[PDB]
RNA sequence: UACGGUGCUGAAGCAACAAAUGCCCUGCUUCCAGGAAAAGCCUCUAAGCAUCAGGUAACAUCAAAUCGUACCCCAAACCGA
RNA sequence: CGAAGGUGUGCUGUGAGGCAUGCUGGAGGUAUCAGAAGUGCGAAUGCUGACAUAAGUAACGAUAAAGCGGGUGAAAAGCCCGCUCGCCGGAAGACCAAGGGUUCCUGUCCAACGUUAAUCGGGGCAGGGUGAGUCGACCCCUAAGGCGAGGCCGAAAGGCGUAGUCGAUGGGAAACAGGUUAAUAUUCCUGUACUUGGUGUUACUGCGAAGGGGGGACGGAGAAGGCUAUGUUGGCCGGGCG
RNA sequence: AGGACCGAACCGACUAAUGUUGAAAAAUUAGCGGAUGACUUGUGGCUGGGGGUGAAAGGCCAAUCAAACCGGGAGAUAGCU
RNA sequence: UAAGGUGAUAUGAACCGUUAUAACCGGCGAUUUCCGAAUGGGGAAACCCAGUGUGUUUCGACACACUAUCAUUAACUGAAUCCAUAGGUUAAUGAGGCGAACCGGGGGAACUGAAACAUCUAAGUACCCCGAGGAAAAGAAAUCAACCGAGAUUCCCCCAGUAGCGGCGAGCGAACGGGGAGCAGCCCAGAGCCUGAAUCAGUGUGUGUGUUAGUGGAAGCGUCUGGAAAGGCGCGCGAUACAGGGUGACAGCCCCGUACACAAAAAUGCACAUGCUGUGAGCUCGAUGAGUAGGGCGGGACACGUGGUAUCCUGUCUGAAUAUGGGGGGACCAUCCUCCAAGGCUAAAUACUCCUGACUGACCGAUAGUGAACCAGUACCGUGAGGGAAAGGCGAAAAGAAC
């Protein structure tokens, strides 16, 4: 599913509004990308489906700290 | 003239039978509905 | 009848079962064959069988 | 805890046989009792070819409500009511009048 | 078949029809009402153990019970299993 | 011989011709639109087991369960009230 | 010593209504003043049930066709038996699959069912009746397709799909005549056989797979030739002499 | 040889009559078309509703089709009867 | 507990039992086929077919047990690839499916109304889906207030159809503050001294309490009518019992009961006391939740439709300060007040009733009341989802009509 393993960003629903304010149901999808992340703690590439923000979160927290939060959430990576 | 009902017990068993209903979530609910209404003959079987 | 059967053992109860079961079979024969006025012996013997098995399950080790 | 037993002498309180004394014969499930020579019905018994074959008008005892009878005391010569008390270690019936055990 | 307890439940009753009396007289074949879960091997060992008579071969069929009416109510009789038990030669009972 | 049938015996029981849309034929001939699969079966070995197991043949012996089998079925029994 | 309800009668009130009373009915009813409403039906092509009408009218379902005698019976155009007649005969005959499910057979009954009568029946009731190593299913095998461990995808539901597993309408071992029951029979009996396994014995021995190869294994049309099923005649046997 | 010819089974349905509370909610009777093919048929399977499928008629999708059926929103709304 | 019993239509048969193993009632137990989450594999539900391991055998074959998937943890093992990792096998623990409503969350209509219609409405309704529990959610101020102060959350009544929102239309619709129900506060983000001193959690035991069977339980005769008396008449009696239901017409005193008084071998609930095992207070000083707050873009939610629009949520792009600091006080600034987010737990007052028990009703009384007073979700219809009836009353007693 279109969910980020770091953040848990999933598609959220909303409305498209026109100039006449005609509302129509629509989805907001995250900016999900599969990216291989270097885990130097383990000498291994780990592949995560992640949002661009989760990519920012990994840079900040470090993939080592992040993955410890994932295996503390199930979330087999 | 050929009428609409042309019996086949296999076609009957596969299209509407008990296993056919327990296969899908929505068939599981058909039975749940029939079980709650108290139907004597839950499915076409037998 | 359970009180005296308790004094008996697993053997001496398994044989009583078979004898009861044979008596069951002969009564079943006699019943269908027009004989057997005394219809009550069928329930009589059916319940003694139930009594001996309840005690065997009570002497298995449980 | 029944007041009217199988072989007790009773007197009828309500009916065609008001005042008659009989001995109970059967206590039915219904709360009805058959009493010897009391509620005589004249049946029309059909014949059967097999067993007890003679068709006939039989005068048998019919059943009356247990409410409609009372044990006869036979000391007072009157109807009476029953109570239950425990003597030495057993439940016994006693006559309400005179407090004597049946 | 081997267990005595099982053999004592397998034979239910003898069947007393005209076809069965013919089968006895001519073809040396006793017709029995047996349990619906009685197999040919169980019926053979049962008759040979219980009636003390030699058995050549067992034929079997499942009789479908009859729909009946009891006033307005439908009802069906229970299916039963019929066994034709051909003896070698010898009948006693 | 209970009119519904039963028990014993028992004649000749051959040939020629004709002849299928059936069999030889899962063939032959021809054509283009170029015509299932898988197992049983036969065979070969691998790992592996060998004066064992396993294999072939013969022979004996045993087993082959269970379910269906009634009856209608171009129809009064199925689909059509 | 007769409530409600029902049905008449009498009296009475401007009216909706009320009072009395006979008969039926056979156990509940209720003044008064207040109170509350599922409170008043002739309509709504209203709803349900009941009953009319048309009407003893139309029709009784293929224009294949009946007739008589006897029988049984309360009763016979319809059932049974019989003799004729007529109808089908690549079917209106016979065997099955499917589907139905006891309709099969016997006895018994005729209220309803049968478009009439019914003694008859696929009708009611009761009893009986289905017999398998070889038929068939189950089983081994797979097709389309379906399900689908993990997996991939997807807001959830769930979708697709690998390995696999199911799935016949296809492939895969073997039985024939004859005789028989009221009703079953390649299933029972008689006779004569066949297959696959297992276990043992004997003699000999390289045997072993989730793998390799072969085989299974396949179209349409057309043609000749050789055969049988089957039939026709003749012969033979038996009867017949109209 | 052939989307070849005549013609039965088989598949279809041009005409006419009958029938139209029918024997039948589309048939019967006489005739009619195709009849080795783009044929026909059995068994099973797949496609699902703004969807399918359609040698295309808005045809067909269980006697229902310019949006199926069942249930629900639902006592929709009804300036109309 | 008991003299009567072997469920019903439903008789009959053959029997059991009557002073205590008949039956009946209750508790703990036992047995508990096949299907069905169905779980050994399959499958047209109630069927087909196995595998392994034991123990049996007259060597024909038997009986029992285990064998699903996923998750977690563990052990053994184990690639490409030296390490390793994926992957494999096994064990142990747990889940799976059903179920009325209530609850929370993820998605989300249209008819309709606006007298047309698109914003708006209907409505975050119906519906689908996930998950939970006895309730759930929520919850201990980065809240309100107004310079006075309040002191977590939830529900009720007011505030008020007000302030506002609004094609300023149709319509939507607060809060402040007050009155009440019920209140309860805690923990981590770390150290040390003190150490098991609070606290529920289980998990034993004691004593009380109730539930699951049950015991006793008052007192009436005579006469009249009548098929029958409980009715009439007469004269009596009980009442902590005149609640009710029955009995041949209307019974306080015929019966069952009712008030009242009592009662449990066995199991169990909720309370208490107490004991084993685990969890830690108390002090002292430190520490104070970052891709977060905030912002831009697009959307949603707040009564509030972007409007002058604060505040909350966030899909996307960004991105601080960090107690000398930050958030809020409805654009925004300043000052003043007030609180301290980005980490969590938490009873009660609240919601609901598939089901059980008792009681009630100016509720119905067989075209009503449940669809169903009756063998009804049946018959019947329908491929199926689904639809869905009609049908109560002899009599006091069958005395159910011998002949
Ligand atoms: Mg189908
Ligand atoms: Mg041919
Ligand atoms: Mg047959
Ligand atoms: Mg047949
Ligand atoms: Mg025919
Ligand atoms: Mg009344
Ligand atoms: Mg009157
Ligand atoms: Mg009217
Ligand atoms: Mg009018
Ligand atoms: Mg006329
Ligand atoms: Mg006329
Ligand atoms: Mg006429
Ligand atoms: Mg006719
Ligand atoms: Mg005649
Ligand atoms: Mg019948
Ligand atoms: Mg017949
Ligand atoms: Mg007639
Ligand atoms: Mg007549
Ligand atoms: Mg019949
Ligand atoms: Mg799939
Ligand atoms: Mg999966
Ligand atoms: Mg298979
Ligand atoms: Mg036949
Ligand atoms: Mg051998
Ligand atoms: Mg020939
Ligand atoms: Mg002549
Ligand atoms: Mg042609
Ligand atoms: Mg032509
Ligand atoms: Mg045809
Ligand atoms: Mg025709
Ligand atoms: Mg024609
Ligand atoms: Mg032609
Ligand atoms: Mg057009
Ligand atoms: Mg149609
Ligand atoms: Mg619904
Ligand atoms: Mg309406
Ligand atoms: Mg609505
Ligand atoms: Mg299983
Ligand atoms: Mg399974
Ligand atoms: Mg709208
Ligand atoms: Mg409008
Ligand atoms: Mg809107
Ligand atoms: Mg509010
Ligand atoms: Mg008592
Ligand atoms: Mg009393
Ligand atoms: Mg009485
Ligand atoms: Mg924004
Ligand atoms: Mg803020
Ligand atoms: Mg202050
Ligand atoms: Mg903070
Ligand atoms: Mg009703
Ligand atoms: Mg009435
Ligand atoms: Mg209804
Ligand atoms: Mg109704």
């Amino acid at each position: 599913s279109r969910v980020c393993q770091v953040t848990g960003k999933r598609p959220v629903t909303g409305n498209n509004r026109s100039h006449a304010l005609n509302a129509t149901k629509r989805r907001f999808l995250p900016n999900l990308h599969s990216h291989r992340f270097w885990v130097e703690s383990e000498k291994r590439f780990v592949t995560l489906r992640v949002s661009a923000k989760g990519m920012r979160v990994i840079d900040k927290k470090g993939i080592d700290t992040v993955l410890a939060e994932l295996r503390a959430r199930g979330e087999k990576y | 003239m050929k009428r609409t009902f042309q019996p086949s017990v296999l076609k009957r068993n596969r299209s509407h039978g008990f296993r056919a209903r327990m296969a899908t979530k929505n068939g599981r609910q058909v039975l749940a509905r029939r079980r709650a209404k108290g139907r004597a003959r839950l499915t076409v079987s037998k | 009848k359970a009180k005296e059967l308790r004094e008996k053992s697993v053997e001496e109860l398994n044989t009583e079962l078979l004898n009861l079961l044979r008596e069951q079979f002969n009564l079943r024969m006699q019943a269908a064959s027009g004989q057997l006025q005394q219809s009550h012996l069928l329930k009589q013997v059916r319940r003694d069988v139930a009594r001996v098995k309840t005690l065997l399950n009570e002497k298995a080790g449980a | 805890a029944a007041k009217i037993r199988r072989d007790d002498e009773v007197i009828v309180l309500t009916g065609k046989d008001k005042g008659k004394r009989g001995k109970v014969k059967n206590v039915l499930s219904s709360g009805k009792v058959i009493v010897e020579g009391i509620n005589l019905v004249k049946k029309h018994q059909k014949p059967v070819p097999a067993l007890n074959q003679p068709g006939g008008i039989v005068e048998k005892e019919a059943a009356i409500q247990v409410s409609n009878v009372a044990i006869f005391n036979a000391a007072t010569g009157k109807a009476d009511r029953v109570g239950f008390r425990f003597e030495d270690g057993k439940k016994v019936r006693f006559f309400k009048s005179n407090s004597e055990t049946i | 078949m081997i267990r005595e307890e099982r053999l004592l439940k397998v034979l239910r009753a003898p069947h007393v029809s005209e076809k069965a009396s013919t089968a006895m007289e001519k073809s040396n074949t006793i017709v029995l009402k047996v349990a619906k879960d009685a197999t040919k091997a169980e019926i053979k060992a049962a008759v040979q153990k219980l009636f003390e008579v030699e058995v050549e071969v067992v034929n079997t069929l499942v009789v479908k019970g009859k729909v009946k009416r009891h006033g307005q109510r439908i009802g069906r009789r229970s299916d039963w299993k019929k066994a034709y038990v051909t003896l070698k030669e010898g009948q006693n009972l």
